[PDB]
RNA sequence: GGCACCACCAGGAGUGGAGCCUGCGGCUUAAUUUGACUCAACACGGGGAAACUCACCAGGUCCAGACACAAUAAGGAUUGACAGAUUGAGAGCUCUUUCUUGAUUUUGUGGGUGGUGGUGCAUGGCCGUUCUUAGUUGGUGGAGUGAUUUGUCUGCUUAAUUGCGAUAACGAACGAGACCUUAACCUACUAAAUAGUGCUGCUAGCAUUUGCUGGUAUAGUCACUUCUUAGAGGGACUAUCGAUUUCAAGUCGAUGGAAGUUUGAGGCAAUAACAGGUCUGUGAUGCCCUUAGACGUUCUGGGCCGCACGCGCGCUACACUGACGGAGCCAGCGAGUAUAAGCCUUGGCCGAGAGGUCUGGGAAAUCUUGUGAAACUCCGUCGUGCUGGGGAUAGAGCAUUGUAAUUGUUGCUCUUCAACGAGGAAUUCCUAGUAAGCGCAAGUCAUCAGCUUGCGUUGAUUACGUCCCUGCCCUUUGUACACACCG
């Protein structure tokens, strides 16, 4: 259990906090002499849902158009678990969520 | 109700003096008062009548919380010692 | 247990909406504005934002204690998993949900309109917004019901801008001879915006002009 | 507010109630046993 | 139609009337020129600005023009 | 005067004519719940109803009537109940029957509470419409005693009150435009074993010339970012050149360009307003009604589908520019689960099919999936015939879902093979990857898509004009209207 290829899965709703998290751990990997892989821009999902306007059913047939866009961003490292983990810590937003998997 | 299944629910509203319960009438276990779900909202329905607790109701849930006079109740009618847990002065933070 | 991405992002903003709903039912006697919800490990950070933070941390935080217990019993989580904290509004002027808040407040203890509306009127402009507009609709004493603006200032409508610059809050008022309506549209000033743009698209600023020097014939300065 | 008072007094009292506020708001801002354990002690 | 509007029209002019010994009868030099002398918000809006304001500038040498 | 394919011209596809699907009226009904009636009611209430949904009908249960009292009440206020009768029912619903529990609770008073009960002509919010048309507003100045007016306009131009220009106006604001999202370009950056490629290991087939097609490759511990993904940017601004024009705003042609119709398409969208529609979305609501033989809620069964009829949105077709039968064989937008209450499902094996079964993958750029879709193309049979067009209606049989399929949920097999031989008066939609075909996915969803919301495949004819019809806007005008002609 020392260096190991570790995954770390990078997913939220708004970019720039995504890219400002992806571009610190990119630099934190590049002073601290670590192989790295990435960032991977997943293909955006974008979960779209269409409702009638009307609460009611009078009127013109109008329809709303909903959107929710999900980029997910996977960064390959090649470290020891606890030098990943604390740079973790580091990076740590609010709005992106972080999953790591060997 | 029950005297006995009434009174698990005197000592949940106490030592933790919220409780909340989900709107399904039929559910055969609150997850946290071992009796029916029904009994909960009914039995906490009277103590709300009686001024006792403050109900909120939103998202098809419950939200009791027990007023300071209601602490009083439970001291006599419970018989318990003169000794909940939200109100343990945990105080908050800056 | 296992949820997908999709279904994930979704459950995190359905708990954030339920939430929020909460709050505005138990603590609208306090100007509830918004709530913040900061993940972070081993604890869930959550910022209420009232105007009044003494209603929700009173008699020695009791409140709020007995509210974060509400949470943890509804949604499964762990006593220690998630922590509230209350924090005052800056700029309780600029925020238009304390705005109908307030009004509502003094709609119910039988304040004239008239003296209701110019009091947020005022106190939007007070606090530096660039405009606003309040309409109130409903039924009065009189069988016909009716709706009144009351504008003040510069107002954006369409675009994306109003996205940005425009916070809204919409209320529903109780009375004893029906439901009243408040609008509080507020627009706040673009250059105080921190996150956003700071300008609105169509504000072009011309610079000066540098000219009109003294230009001599042909020396050459050594250093 | 259907006449030319009460208006009238709805501005200036209006604008007296947040010229007051912004000035009280503006100040508010500057000077800115247990329970289980009787349960268990029945030994 | 290509109807300029007046955001980019009245915008164009002053700066032919503050800043013209800088201007130059071309679009690449124009468009480069009032990203330093503007703040413009949307990139669609500067290159508007300086196409009209280059054909104000090509219109000038032909004789005086109104409005500058 | 002006604008507009929810107007017309030139045209295209049609609808209206047939069968069927579905909605509305009507009739019928035990009930066939109900809202909506020009545009802006009638495949609309996301309303594709077997139960639920459900509000309707015929019946049967429960209180889930909190709380202050008063009455009753331990010598028991009350709750549950085997067996038989009763009931549609193994509802102690009720009746014979004595057992059990124990002040939770039974009766009256007030008070509640719950209602898909009434009132959208009492309301909030939301939505539709006037209208996405281009309109609206204040400061100073001019006119008027004033309400008001000019600014906001003869003309040209624009999609546009958008601009040029004329100008007692000058200079501005909202709306428009800007803005935001999406599609098209980048061999120029940033990387990618969940994307692709060339090489390279290893490996197959065919002619042997060293070549041509493959498989394999999560250690070849390779190389690269063109194709794929997405972030930071760049790129189009009518650019240059010709014409016309008040030489102005602009417009039309070329050239370059990925893009020169606002680059294509949308999202947002002003000042007011309507008795527009919803209290059948809300634990949104005022009032009225009901509240224990309920109008609450629940259980059983039926109905919302019911059929002499009129109307609307559509789907199949009337054939040969076609049907079948083989063969060729190409997308994009998307969705997907766990101790569940069961998701997407390849691959193998059965079965004519429908479908069944065993394993495995996928919480997903990884697997379903290149969703090998359909039109389409090739080769054949058919040969103008109600024919091999068309496939209603119906008989018999086989599976799936579901507690439950009868009034056939749906699918499959054989058989029956109806009107319809291009549709009167009328009337709808539409200008370029558009119309039209053609399918596929998502929503509803245990099952059912002839429906919507999108997506892609093939891909045109004809204007690029006008006010002739129709609708709306502006100016002038009349007015005994201002609740504003529903006067
Ligand atoms: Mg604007
Ligand atoms: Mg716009
Ligand atoms: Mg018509
Ligand atoms: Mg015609
Ligand atoms: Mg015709
Ligand atoms: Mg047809
Ligand atoms: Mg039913
Ligand atoms: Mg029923
Ligand atoms: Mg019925
Ligand atoms: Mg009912
Ligand atoms: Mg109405
Ligand atoms: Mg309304
Ligand atoms: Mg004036
Ligand atoms: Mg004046
Ligand atoms: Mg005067
Ligand atoms: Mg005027
Ligand atoms: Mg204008
Ligand atoms: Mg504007
Ligand atoms: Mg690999
Ligand atoms: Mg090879
Ligand atoms: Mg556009
Ligand atoms: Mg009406
Ligand atoms: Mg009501
Ligand atoms: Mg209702
Ligand atoms: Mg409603
Ligand atoms: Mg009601
Ligand atoms: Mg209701
Ligand atoms: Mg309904
Ligand atoms: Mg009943
Ligand atoms: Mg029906
Ligand atoms: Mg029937
Ligand atoms: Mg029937
Ligand atoms: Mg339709
Ligand atoms: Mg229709
Ligand atoms: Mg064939
Ligand atoms: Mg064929
Ligand atoms: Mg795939
Ligand atoms: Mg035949
Ligand atoms: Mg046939
Ligand atoms: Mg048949
Ligand atoms: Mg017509
Ligand atoms: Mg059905
Ligand atoms: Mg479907
Ligand atoms: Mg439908
Ligand atoms: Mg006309
Ligand atoms: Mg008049």
């Amino acid at each position: 259990q020392q260096i190991h290829k570790i995954r770390i899965t990078l997913t939220s709703t708004k970019v720039k906090q995504l890219e400002n998290v992806s571009a610190n751990i990119i630099r934190n990997a590049a002073q601290y002499n670590i192989v790295k892989k990435g960032p991977v821009r997943m293909p955006t999902k974008v979960l779209k849902i269409t409702t009638r306007k009307t609460p009611n059913g009078e009127g013109s047939k109008t329809w709303d158009a909903y959107e929710m866009r999900i980029h997910k961003r996977v960064i390959d490292l090649q470290a020891p678990a606890s030098t990943v983990k604390r740079i973790t810590q580091i990076t740590i937003e609010p709005g992106v969520d972080v999953e790591v998997t060997i | 109700i029950p005297k006995e299944d009434r009174k698990k629910i005197h000592q949940y509203l106490f030592q933790e003096g919220v409780v909340v319960a989900k709107k399904d009438f039929n559910q055969p276990k609150h997850d946290e008062i071992d009796t029916r779900n029904l009994f909960v909202i009914k039995a906490l329905q009277s103590l709300t009548s009686k001024g006792y607790v403050k109900t909120q109701f939103s998202w098809q849930y419950y939200y009791y919380t027990l007023t300071d006079e209601g602490v009083e109740f439970l001291r006599t009618e419970l018989n318990i010692p003169e000794g909940p847990l939200t109100r343990l002065k945990n105080a908050p933070a800056e | 247990a296992i949820l997908s991405k999709k279904k994930k992002l979704v459950a995190d903003g359905v708990f954030y909406a339920e939430l929020n709903e909460f709050f505005t039912r138990e603590l609208a006697e306090q100007g509830y504005a918004g709530v913040e919800v900061r993940k972070t490990p081993s604890k869930l950070e959550v910022i209420v934002k009232a105007s009044n933070t003494q209603g929700v941390l009173g008699e020695q935080g009791r409140r709020i204690h007995e509210l974060t217990s509400l949470i943890v019993k509804r949604f499964k989580l762990s006593p220690e998993g998630i922590a509230i904290y209350a924090e005052r509004v800056e700029e309780r002027g600029l925020s238009a949900a304390v705005q109908a808040e307030a009004l509502k407040a003094k709609l119910l203890s039988g304040l004239p309109i008239r003296r209701a509306a110019y009091g947020v009127l005022r106190f939007a402009m007070g606090a530096g917004a660039k405009g606003v507009e309040v309409v109130i609709s409903g039924k009065l004493r009189a069988a016909r019901a009716k709706s009144q603006k009351y504008a003040d200032g510069f107002m954006i409508h369409s675009g994306q801008p109003t996205r940005d610059f425009i916070d809204i809050a919409i209320r529903h008022v109780l009375m004893r001879q029906g439901v009243l309506g408040i609008k509080v549209k507020i627009m706040k000033d673009p250059a105080a915006n921190r996150f956003g743009p700071r300008a609105l698209p169509d504000a072009v600023k011309i610079a000066e002009a540098k000219d009109e020097d003294e230009v001599i014939p042909a020396p050459t300065v050594k250093s | 507010g259907q006449s030319d008072k009460r208006e009238l007094e709805g501005e200036v009292e209006g604008t007296e109630d947040a010229e007051a506020e912004l000035e009280a708001e503006a100040e508010e801002n500057d000077e800115s046993y247990l329970a289980e354990l009787e349960l268990s002690k029945q030994e | 139609g290509r109807v300029r509007t007046k955001t980019v029209k009245r915008a164009s002019k002053v700066l032919i009337e503050r800043f013209y010994p800088k201007l130059t009868l071309d679009f690449e030099t124009n468009k480069r020129l009032t990203s330093e002398i503007a703040v413009i918000q949307s990139k669609r809006l500067r290159n508007k600005i300086a196409g009209y304001t280059t054909h104000l500038m090509k219109r000038i040498q032909k004789g005086p023009v109104r409005g500058i």
